[PDB]
Parts: C-alpha cells; sequence; structure tokens
DNA sequence: CCATTGAGAGCGGCGGAGCCAGCAGGGAGCTGGGCGGTTAAAACGCGGGGGACAGCGCGTACGTGCGTTTAAGCGGTGCTAGAGCTGTCTACGACCAATTGAGCGGCCTCGGCACCGGGATTCTGAT
DNA sequence: ATCAGAATCCCGGTGCCGAGGCCGCTCAATTGGTCGTAGACAGCTCTAGCACCGCTTAAACGCACGTACGCGCTGTCCCCCGCGTTTTAACCGCCCAGCTCCCTGCTGGCTCCGAGTGGGTTCTGCCGCTCTCAATGG
C-alpha cells in the first residue's frame, strides 16, 4: 500500500508553534500541502533561471534568497530573508 | 538531523533531495535546502497564524479551508502572493457594492 | 617375586499402461451498487414594480489654433569605471556504502462539531 | 418613527464519524569518506557609459474661444422580481451484480505385468582402538 509523502506532520508542528490549542481538517491539510509544493516550485524555479542567467551551475542559499525577493511582496519577503539568513547561520554554527 | 541544527521544524533533508531530483541545476549547495525549508516554514506559519485567528473569530477549534481563504484574502500581502490560486471550499469574502444596497 | 608390554581378540565405529489425489483456473449464491418509488429543487404560472432605455436639454470641459517658451535631439570631445575576459588553487559538491530512526499506513477511541427544535433578536414593509 | 411580523441568529441538547494519536516497520536520511571541478578571486584591458557644451528647432506650454459631449431629468414600457403550483431530479427502499462459492480439468503417484521345472555360480562388513594374557626383561 504505497508510501505517499507530504508535509502534513510539519505543518502540524508549526501549527502548535503558533496556535498550541488549535487543530486542522484533512481538507485544509491538503490546501496547506498544496500551498507548500506550489511555493517550493516557484522559488526553486526562479532560482533555477537565476543560475542559468548567470552562467553558473549551482543553486546556493544566495540564489534561493534573491528568488525569494523576486517572488515575495515587500514585507513577506523581508521576514522571509530574515528566517532564511537566520536558520542558515544557525545551521553553519552546529556540525 | 539538520532541522534541529538550524532550529527548523521543516524537513531540511526532504528539501535537499527535492532540489537535486527536480532538475533545477547540476549541483546544489548546502545552505539552500536550509534557507528554503526556512522560508517555507516561515510562510506556512503566517498562514497558520491568521487562519487560526480566523477560526477563533469564527468560533471553532479546527481550521477548515474557509479559515484559510479568509486569512488569505484579508491579508493584503498574502492575497497578492496567491493572486492566481483558487482555494477549494474557500467561498468569497462578503462584499456588496454600495449602489446595490437599499436606500 | 616383580612388571612394562607385544600379541590376542573383541567391540565401537563407517518399462508401460491405467486409476484416484491435488491443484488451478472460470462462472453466478449473498452483501454492495444500480434501478424503482418518494420527495425537493427546478420549470413554470401569475402579475406588478422599478429599472432599462430613449428623448431632451443645460452647462461646461476639452479640442483646436496661435503665439510664446522651453529643452529635446544632434554629434563632437573628453574621462575612467566597470564589465568581460583571463589565469591559478582549492573548497565544496557529487557520488558510494553501511547504519540508523524519521515518517508513513494502519489502527482505534473519542470529542469538535454537524444537526436541530425552541426562544431570542433584528430587521422589513405596512401603516 | 411605530407597529407587528418575518426570517435569522444563538442556544442547549444529542450523536456520530474523522481527527489526532500510537503501534511498529522500513527506506529515506545521515554518516564517513574520496575526487575533481565550478567558481572564487586577484590581475588586466578595453568597451560604452556618463558628462558636458552649443547650434538648431521641433516640441511643449499657456491662453482664447465655442462646440458638442458629459450628465441630470424625465417619462414610459416590460423585463425580473417575489409568491406560489406542478414537473422533474435527488434521496430512500427494493432488485440485480461483484465479491464470492462451486465445478471441471490436468498431472503426479502407485500398482501390475502366465504357469510350472532343472541345473549352475556367486555372495554371510572391514578397521582399528582399548582390555586382557602370560611371555619374558631386571
Amino acid at each position: 500500500k504505497t508510501r505517499k509523502e507530504s508535509y502534513a506532520i510539519y505543518v502540524y508542528k508549526v501549527l502548535k508553534q503558533v496556535h498550541p490549542d488549535t487543530g486542522i481538517s484533512s481538507k485544509a491539510m491538503s490546501i496547506m500541502n498544496s500551498f507548500v509544493n506550489d511555493v517550493f516550485e516557484r522559488i526553486a524555479g526562479e532560482a533555477s533561471r537565476l543560475a542559468h542567467y548567470n552562467k553558473r551551475s549551482t543553486i546556493t542559499s544566495r540564489e534561493i534568497q534573491t528568488a525569494v525577493r523576486l517572488l515575495l511582496p515587500g514585507e513577506l519577503a523581508k521576514h522571509a530573508v530574515s528566517e532564511g539568513t537566520k536558520a542558515v547561520t544557525k545551521y553553519t554554527s552546529a556540525k | 538531523t539538520r532541522s534541529s541544527r538550524a532550529g527548523l521544524q521543516f524537513p531540511v533533508g526532504r528539501v535537499h533531495r527535492l532540489l537535486r531530483k527536480g532538475n533545477y541545476a547540476e549541483r546544489v549547495g548546502a545552505g539552500a535546502p536550509v534557507y528554503l525549508a526556512a522560508v517555507l516554514e516561515y510562510l506556512t506559519a503566517e498562514i497558520l497564524e491568521l487562519a487560526g485567528n480566523a477560526a477563533r473569530d469564527n468560533k471553532k477549534t479546527r481550521i477548515i479551508p474557509r479559515h484559510l481563504q479568509l486569512a488569505v484574502r484579508n491579508d493584503e500581502e498574502l492575497n497578492k502572493l496567491l493572486g492566481r490560486v483558487t482555494i477549494a471550499q474557500g467561498g468569497v469574502l462578503p462584499n456588496i457594492q454600495s449602489v446595490l444596497l437599499p436606500k
């Protein structure tokens, strides 16, 4: 019985991080999963062209970054770059 | 993991796999699955935030598609982002044009 | 009398034809899904109100023209910033293998919430 | 406004099925590790971008005038509204079909294969490791 993946459990964990005493329906869960994949493509895609445009073979956090700045509206971009630059530095801390 | 090592809830592994396999480039940096998983995590938070709010406002403990729609269409910045997305079972915001109202 | 030990001898091992049994593969029972009966959304009937649309007229803003005024476009010269091309070294990513739990499907119980029948309010139209 | 009068909302009771949770298996992630190359970075040159000027004039500005269009008003006529009845499309009970219960068909296994008779020749496990005897060394 095939092992189909999703983002479901992580959506949940983040839900708890923001609204601890709140739950979700399957129907809305699909929407959250759709949302994630759509956003993932759009950012990944932009990043991809960015590389090409600049005759370079690698999609780095920087490519991802500027992708984000083209894909997102002023404020939402702003925070996104934060969380982005943060988790990256915090990652390069640990090893 | 690496979700840990970056304080993320979002699968930093999963993401690194998907970038390599989804044919975006020849090679794929170490920071990017982290940078992106984060941005993904960030944005799913903002939605879950304002939807939950909306479910409180609409007096329910569980979020249904509507609560997402309300959260989205009422947020000026999110609505743009999902400017071309129809959300299943979203309905519409209530909006009735003036001149249509009784006198 | 004393005594280790070869030799004696004994036991532990090292073709062919024809019935029934077993199995596997393909129809139409009783629980699921498709048709009959009942019943709720749609097509129709009825008729009146207000909105569409056409006519008209007023008031004025926007098109036109001319004279006045401003700065675009031209090509011509001079300066260096920055792009693009170049050249070396190495860090970071891909790739392979081997070990480990994060994440998924499968599981059951339980409670958030769809359902509603009654009473609370918040308007609409008539007066 | 002030009235009743709808239709809608909010409320307390009940009820059921999907949430959200745990059970445990497995496969995707992580680890340790090698190899080489994409791209970082410092060096160097050479394009075109910026700057600045003045001769020329085409374009832009500003104002004057009136024309014909924006729109505000009216006035009529009918197209859609809301209230209601009947036909039809959707939800509950029965009958027929898919999941299911039965037979039909190939192949492996087992048994049998004439009476009697004479003679013949070959074939009853073989090595070896310990216990016992009484010969024979001191």
